[PDB]
RNA sequence: AGCCUGUGUACCAGGAGGGGAACAACCCAGAGAUAGGUUAAGGUCCCCAAGUGUGGAUUAAGUGUAAUCCUCUGAAGGUGGUCUCGAGCCCUAGACAGCCGGGAGGUGAGCUUAGAAGCAGCUACCCUCUAAGAAAAGCGUAACAGCUUACCGGCCGAGGUU
RNA sequence: UGUCCCAACGUUGGGCCCGGUGAACUGUACAUUCCAGUGCGGAGUCUGGAGACACCCAGGGGGAAGCGAAGACCCUAUGGA
RNA sequence: CGAGUGGCUUGCUACCUCGAUGUCGGUUCCCUCCAUCCUGCCCGUGCAGAAGCGGGCAAGGGUGAGGUUGUUCGCCUAUUAAAGGAGGUCGUGAGCUGGGUUUAGACCGUCGUGAGACAGGUCGGCUGCUAUCUACUGGGUGUGUAGGUGUCUGACAAGA
RNA sequence: CGCCACACGGGGUAAGAGCUGAACGCAUCUAAGCUCGAAACCCACUUGGAAAAGAGACACCGCCGAGGUCCCGCGUACAAG
């Protein structure tokens, strides 16, 4: 098998062995791409995966390889987002992002701050009972936005009656 | 059904051999944090008398009262850093490089020593120098040793020595801070390490009881009922079952009791002064008196009257420093009686 | 320190089994062989699986003892003993005469003997020798 | 539970019999078991000042006789060291029966009391005639 | 009892009844269930295919012939289908229930002996096959692995 | 059952030597001495004599590297783990999936019922517009609304489905 | 009331070292073993591994299916009383 | 109804020991297993909370004191986070104990003509040995590394 | 029976909660990759440890003399040693 990806005009990718890098206006982001008997390289204008074998596990990657190139060109372009929303009931929440992690104070009247830290260039704005993660990078992305939401996690009681916490609202 | 019950004694403190050494080998150093300095300090035991204190524990419903503490009581003259001992990072862990001496020795340090009488101080700091900047350095201690011929009440003049960790701010500016405490003559005192109120760890080798029975070298009971009364009475059911067929060394025996090397953790420094004030009417019993710098520690000290004991900063203390206590009274009353 | 080697095997991406299989065929030899970046040296199969023997090795024991090494430096020396009759005289005498090292002492570098290199690029189901030791809780000492 | 602001060296054992510092009617206890007590093999289960204890009824009127009642150790024989050093050690061994919220079953205390049991049994001291 | 104790087909032959008394009667209701009126009219014709010989004690027959049966039920107390298990517990069998002294067991029961391959059950079905769900729950308490086998059927 | 009791036969007993890790009866093998040679069973990465042998394929579990067996377990039941081979059906007149748009009216059918409007129950299930669109397959409502399946069109582009 | 919680300290005679006196039990051989396996199915000696520098002192007895007694139980004898 | 695992129960078998491998219970002391009673982390719930119920990972630590009974088991009490189970020659008598089983004395009941019997009860009724080897706990002397003093390193080992 | 001292925190996992993600355009916690996550695992801490046969390292003293044994007074040590 062998797939063609044609770089965008906004962007520029290299590699060096197993890693690739992308670089555009919005930023620089990289990757391993280490999987037995698949080639990834940047032909010119076209990056290339490609490989010898055609057995279903190969094939496998090789998708997942393609997604995650494409999701680099836009990350460095138009970039990723997700939105998320605090939510309380009883114990008004507050969310400061205080360094490079996230604090969630007063949380079901928690006297303990519930704290994470942000992965990456991931940007975490946040303006009154609405956050904002973007960056570059979607993996980092897509797990600040998650761990976020997993900060408030509860097991303890019931969720459909113990429902504070934030959430993902909107996924890029 | 045959009740549960934890072992007899701990398995922690093993083999439960006589020491190597009677004076303590620290085998781990605080955290290079603050500034450099000398991780370590010691002393003679001399015994033991109880202080009153204000309560000074912010969490407690008596800070601000009186309360009455058993505190033994060390005399913790000068020691002398003697020369700095520089080790190099190896594929087999860390190994000595060379050392860096000096000239001006205690009358008596050869009654331990064959004290140097040609050695080249600046070769010896040039090798260090080089190795750091290869970057091959490791950590840096004193070899550092006590003056008994200072304390009256131990017949010892013979210094004990040991060597200690530096441990200070960057590589650099404690190597350099090690070698200006040699340089001078080594001399350095309590203070110059500890501070009352701080937290530190005791090593010393404990009192020696020579072979004991397991009754009371691991705490096993005695033939209880009658069964004390047909022949055996402080020995131990069985040594184990059938199979295995060997005695495992878990099982409790008789042996070398005491005498052995303990770091007890967390000790509080009551407060470190000098002259007789904490000496005892009489004298400490198979003593003497003190009068000259000591320290007061709080609670127990393994090892028995006249033992050198170690002073370390806690490496794994559990509260916050609380400075200088105030002692309102130090019993003075005679240990006889 | 010194060490008369007649043969240098570098076992960087290397089999360690295959690479330890030669080296004892040599030393019986009469040849003196010195092993070298130990710690580089990998072993195929499943990471999870491979640590579970390898800890279960370290665990074994009792009073008489079951000395097992942690670091890739004994790991490998260890793995060379098997291969030979290390309580005959012959053995012992061919077991002597091999070293295994972390890194390279030497200044030249050592050979990569035939059938023992792994290719990374059509191989991702394989362990370090290294990262098998800092998991027993060897001390990373390389 | 609270502190009781003391070193205790607890004076007695399940199967002891001590005096009922009460006009409950009860005169004699049993110490049948120590709140929150967990032992060891072989451990008899001891009881000092300050421990809520389960009782059993000695001695006293026909209708308190036999019967399991909850109480407090008011005193003990044994010495009992405070904050400054000092040993204080009483006259007898005795408790007070109390109920579910730690309440004297009774009206009035009979006797001395050690001020620590205040620091644990308010109602209980706030019904002593005599605090040590 | 486990089937563990009479599923081989180890023993000789014993079904002579003229020289057997105290046997135990069969817990097998029925042999012909749906519309029994009827004659294998039928567009569909599956089969329960037995792959190992083993003895099958008539417990096993009721219970798989039930559970298929009183599945069948998907279709109605009065479906139109035809179930028929074509085996019938002949060989007896014995336990012994004194230790190996005069051991030739006591009559307890008996099972009926099929060779791999076998049909032992066999449904008719118009292309309406739920039966082929009867029939996993059927081999589902009987000893051997089975082949859920379809006859006149190319309605694929 | 490494149980009890028959039968035919070969072995152990009373059978060495070679192999099987060790091991009366499993494999070769029936054996005077000594000597050279070639094999048998079994084996050729090391321990250990001889292949890190050749062409090709599978397996990722260290499965496995365990003829036989008290000894080597692993079963009914399950698997879109993966490889191979076959059959039917659909597809560049654009398939399978996804996304967008459409999903209309007579009409909220009749009947029952205060009520019922696709969708409580009962009966029927008719025709118009059109490129589609049930007298409604699933939710949802007190009943409506709302959300979607069927059905049609677009975007897309290669195989897809059973 | 130290039988117990729960053990402590002490006294006397031993024990330990020295001079003198001076046995016995036991012994196929070999023997520094441990973990598994195998074997007449309960191995220091076989097989695979592991561990193991030699000699000596004290100890409490896990193992040698430890020593001591041709099993008193059970069955068998064309036994005895 | 069907398929299994374990080797704690019971039975089957008669391979091992009758020139003896000391019995039951308990006790003391040691190691282990997980099929987990508590403790840590989880999933579900007929999960509001609190208290539970069921399930998953997990054997680090804990799992105790008493009343009757020789009892194992079990019944009962009060505490408890909980008061889990099992293997180790049903671990453990060259360690203890000796209540029970199982000698000789004796009674009662039933059977027997009788001597006497009991898969009945009962009162009484013995616990040998100076450790050769090995094992382990502690303690020494030599030799190897190859002149001495002092200070360390750390392969590995033990811990709850 | 009295008194003193005995963490936390890192790292990797199980169950489990999730991220990105394909085979299978969709979906999917998994197939490759990744974030978290147990009193359990590794480190941390205490104790033993040159007989670790790769039998170690450093400083000084000494090879006609450094140091050591015996000797004498005693124990912070001890059954002999
Ligand atoms: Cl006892
Ligand atoms: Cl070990
Ligand atoms: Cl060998
Ligand atoms: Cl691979
Ligand atoms: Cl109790
Ligand atoms: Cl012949
Ligand atoms: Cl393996
Ligand atoms: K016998
Ligand atoms: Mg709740
Ligand atoms: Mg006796
Ligand atoms: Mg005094
Ligand atoms: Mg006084
Ligand atoms: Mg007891
Ligand atoms: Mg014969
Ligand atoms: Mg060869
Ligand atoms: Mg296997
Ligand atoms: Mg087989
Ligand atoms: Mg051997
Ligand atoms: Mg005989
Ligand atoms: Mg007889
Ligand atoms: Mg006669
Ligand atoms: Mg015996
Ligand atoms: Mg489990
Ligand atoms: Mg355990
Ligand atoms: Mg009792
Ligand atoms: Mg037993
Ligand atoms: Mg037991
Ligand atoms: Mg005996
Ligand atoms: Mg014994
Ligand atoms: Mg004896
Ligand atoms: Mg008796
Ligand atoms: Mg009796
Ligand atoms: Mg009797
Ligand atoms: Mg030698
Ligand atoms: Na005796
Ligand atoms: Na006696
Ligand atoms: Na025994
Ligand atoms: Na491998
Ligand atoms: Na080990
Ligand atoms: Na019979
Ligand atoms: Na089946
Ligand atoms: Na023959
Ligand atoms: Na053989
Ligand atoms: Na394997
Ligand atoms: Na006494
Ligand atoms: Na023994
Ligand atoms: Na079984
Ligand atoms: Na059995
Ligand atoms: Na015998
Ligand atoms: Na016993
Ligand atoms: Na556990
Ligand atoms: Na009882
Ligand atoms: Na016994
Ligand atoms: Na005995
Ligand atoms: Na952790
Ligand atoms: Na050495």
């Amino acid at each position: 098998p062998r797939v063609e990806l044609e770089i965008p005009e906004d962007v520029d990718a290299e590699q060096d062995h197993l890693d690739i890098t992308v670089e555009g206006d919005n930023g620089s982001v990289t990757r391993r791409l280490w999987y037995p008997d698949i080639d990834v390289s940047v032909d010119g204008d076209t990056v290339v995966i490609e490989s010898d074998e055609d057995n279903a596990k190969t094939m496998s990657t090789i998708g997942t390889f393609q997604s995650h190139i494409e999701n680099m060109f836009h990350g460095v372009t138009e970039g990723w987002e997700y939105g998320m929303e605090v939510f309380y009931s009883h114990f008004p929440m507050q969310v400061n992002v205080e360094g490079d992690e996230v604090v969630i104070e007063n949380f079901l009247g928690e006297k303990a701050p519930r704290r994470t830290t942000i992965h990456g260039d991931t940007d975490v704005e946040i303006d009154g009972e609405e956050l904002t993660v973007s960056g570059p990078d979607i993996e980092a992305v897509g797990q600040t936005a998650a761990d976020i939401e997993q900060l408030t996690r509860i097991n303890d009681k019931d969720v459909r009656v113990f429902q504070d916490g934030v959430y993902i609202t909107r996924k890029p | 059904p045959q009740p549960s019950r934890p072992r007899k004694g701990s398995l922690g403190f093993g083999p439960r051999k006589r020491s190597t050494s009677e004076t303590p080998r620290f085998n781990s150093w605080p955290s290079d944090d603050g500034q450099p300095g000398v991780q370590g300090f010691a002393g003679y035991k001399a015994g033991m008398t109880h202080v009153v204190l204000v309560n000074d524990e912010p969490n407690s419903p008596r800070e601000g009262m009186e309360e009455t503490v058993p505190v033994t009581v060390i005399e913790t003259p000068p020691m002398r850093a003697v020369a700095l001992r520089a080790y190099e990072d190896t594929p087999y862990g860390q190994r000595p490089l060379t050392e860096v001496w000096t000239d001006e020795f205690h009358s008596e340090l050869d009654r331990t020593l064959d004290v140097p009488e040609d050695h080249d101080p600046d070769a010896a700091e040039e090798q260090i120098r080089d190795a750091h900047e290869a970057g091959d350095l490791g950590d840096l201690r004193l070899i550092t040793h006590t003056v008994p011929d200072a304390v009256p009440s131990v017949p010892k003049k013979k210094p004990d020595v040991m060597e200690t960790r530096v441990g200070g701010g960057s590589v650099s500016d404690r190597l350099d801070h090690a070698l200006d405490i040699v340089e001078d003559g080594g001399e350095h005192a309590m203070n110059d390490i500890f501070r009352a109120g701080e937290y530190a760890d005791v090593a010393g080798v404990t009192k020696g009881k020579g072979t004991q029975g397991p009754v009371k070298r691991w705490g096993v009971q005695k033939r209880k009922g009658k069964h004390a009364r047909q022949g055996w009475r402080r020995r131990i059911g069985n040594l184990g079952p059938w199979n295995p067929s060997r005695v495992r060394s878990t099982v409790p025996q008789q042996g070398q009791t005491g005498y052995h090397q303990r770091t007890e953790l967390n000790k509080r420094l009551i407060d470190i002064g000098e002259g007789d004030e904490p000496t005892v009417d009489g004298g400490f019993v198979n003593y003497g008196e003190v009068d000259g710098p000591y320290t007061l520690v709080k609670g127990s000290v393994p090892g028995p009257d006249k033992r050198l004991v170690r002073f370390r900063p806690a490496v794994r203390p559990n509260d916050q420093p609380r400075l200088d206590p105030e002692v309102r009274y130090v019993s003075n009353e005679s240990n006889q009686g | 320190a010194e060490f008369d080697a007649d043969v240098i095997v570098d076992a960087r991406d290397c089999i360690m089994g295959r690479v330890a299989s030669q080296v004892a065929e040599q030393a019986l030899d009469g040849e003196t062989v010195a092993v070298v970046n130990a710690e580089r040296a990998v072993i195929t199969g499943r990471e999870e699986q491979i640590v579970e023997k390898y800890e279960k090795r370290v665990d074994i024991g009792n009073d008489n003892g079951y000395f097992y090494p942690k670091r890739p430096d004994g790991i490998f020396k260890r793995t060379i003993r098997g291969m030979l009759p290390h309580k005959k005289q012959r053995g012992r005498e061919a077991f002597e005469s091999v070293r295994v090292y972390l890194g390279n002492p030497y200044d030249e570098d050592g050979e990569v003997l035939d059938g023992t290199s792994l290719d990374r690029l059509s191989n991702i189901k394989f362990v370090t020798l290294g990262e098998i030791s800092e998991t027993l809780g060897a001390n990373k000492t390389w | 539970m609270e502190a009781l602001g003391a070193d205790v060296t607890q004076g007695l054992e399940k199967g002891s019999l001590i005096t009922c510092a009460d006009n409950t009617g009860a005169r004699e206890l049993k110490v049948i078991s120590v709140h929150g007590y967990s032992g060891t093999k072989n451990r008899h289960p001891k009881a000092g000042l300050g421990d809520k204890i389960t009782v059993s009824v000695t001695k006293g009127t026909p209708e308190m006789r036999r019967q399991v009642l909850e109480a407090v150790v008011v005193r003990q024989r044994k010495p009992i060291r405070r904050p400054d050093g000092t040993r204080v050690k009483f006259e007898d061994n005795a408790a007070v029966i109390v109920d579910e919220n730690e309440d004297p079953r009774g009206t009035e205390l009979k006797g001395p009391i050690a001020r620590e049991v205040a620091q644990r049994f308010g109602s209980v001291a706030s019904a002593a005639t005599m605090i040590v | 009892k486990p089937g563990a104790m009479y599923r081989n087909s180890s023993k000789p032959a014993y079904t002579r009844r003229e020289y057997i008394s105290g046997i135990p009667g069969k817990k097998i209701a029925q042999f012909d269930m749906g519309n029994n009126g009827a004659g294998p009219t039928y567009p569909a014709q599956v089969e329960l295919v037995v792959e190992k010989p083993v003895q099958i004690r008539h417990n096993a027959l009721e219970a798989a012939r039930v559970a298929a049966n009183r599945y069948v039920q998907n279709s109605g107390a009065a479906a139109n289908y035809k179930f028929r298990i074509r085996k019938f517990p002949f060989h007896v069998i014995r336990e012994n229930k004194d230790g190996m002294r005069a051991p030739f067991g006591k009559p307890v029961g008996t099972a009926a002996r099929v060779h791999g391959a076998n049909h032992i059950f066999i449904a008719w079905v118009n292309p309406d096959p739920n039966v082929e769900e009867a029939w996993r729950r059927a081999k589902m308490k009987v000893t051997p692995t089975i082949n859920i086998d379809s006859s006149p059927a190319g309605n694929a």
